[PDB]
């Protein structure tokens, strides 16, 4: 039971993709749901060591490429990598309400080569930032 | 590029049935974009995020707005200036526009951040020093 409360560096794990599936399988088991019925909500904390909800998991070492995260609202940045202190991966019942016209889906790659996709995160953009500009600038998240 | 040129000619000839001036909104934008999204430049893509990037450029560049006077090929390359769509109706006008492009290309021309070339340029500059030193 202590496996759920421990923060995990996804880069350190040998198979980071399997951890994402395991957390998805963990939440659907308690709520008697299917894995397809869970969408991944992402929350980024200012500092590590925050309140961990039952359906939430703490991940460390995620690096934001080409953007900055402030209050769960991405803005385009001219810096290379921005460290995310602690990312809470929360699994919730899917409500299939489409996007929100200010949401970008960011690939999460294992390392800088971007040769291996781990999973996908959804963030809400801020100001008038065009989500298409995020796509063109190659905004992504690195596990290590 | 050749396949895309054949596709452009095939579908433009299909719509403009031997006519002199086809309306821009009657150009088969859906046919051109989809065929390039899926088959031409699209068949090589094995990544959904690279596919989305390919779709983003095709959706921005192949519309009726491309025939407007103030169409914008790229926006804010150097923060203030940006690249305007030439108002040409003949091939020679477009070739003149290409020849008048400045020699100040930055990755912002491509939609990339301008820092994308910083490491690549720095390595080449050191590479030039190493090559010059070796030939001494």
């Amino acid at each position: 039971k202590e496996l759920k409360n421990i923060h995990v560096c996804l880069g350190g794990l040998f198979v980071p993709e399997a951890y994402i599936t395991a957390t998805r399988q963990y939440v659907a088991q308690a709520n008697s749901w299917s894995l397809e019925e869970l969408c991944l909500e992402v929350n980024v904390t200012t500092s590590q060591g925050a309140t961990l909800d039952a359906c939430s998991f703490g991940v460390t070492g995620l690096k934001l490429q080409g953007a900055t995260c402030n209050n769960n609202k991405l803005s385009l940045s001219n810096a290379i990598s921005t460290a995310l202190p602690l990312t809470q991966l929360r699994w919730v019942k899917q409500t299939n309400t489409e996007k929100k016209a200010s949401v970008v889906t960011l690939p999460v790659y294992l390392n800088f080569t971007r040769a291996d996709l781990i999973f996908t995160v959804d963030f809400e953009i801020a100001t008038k930032e065009d989500p298409r500009s995020f796509y063109e600038r190659g905004v992504a998240v690195l596990c290590t | 590029l050749r396949s895309a040129c054949d596709t452009v000619d095939t579908w433009l000839d299909d719509t403009a049935k031997g006519r002199q001036n086809i309306s821009p909104d009657k150009i088969p934008w859906s046919a051109l974009k989809t065929l390039m999204a899926q088959s031409i430049y699209g068949g090589r893509v094995d990544n959904e995020f690279d596919q989305r990037l390919l779709n983003t450029f095709l959706e921005r560049l192949f519309t009726t707005r491309s025939f407007d006077s103030e169409f914008k090929l790229a926006c804010k390359v150097d923060g203030h200036k940006d690249i305007q769509m030439p108002d040409g109706i003949r091939r020679e006008e477009f070739v003149q526009w290409v020849e008048l492009l400045p020699d100040t290309q930055t990755p912002s021309w491509l939609g990339l951040p301008n820092n994308a070339e910083r490491v690549l340029l720095t390595t080449q500059g050191v590479d030039m020093i190493s090559k010059m030193l070796k030939m001494q």
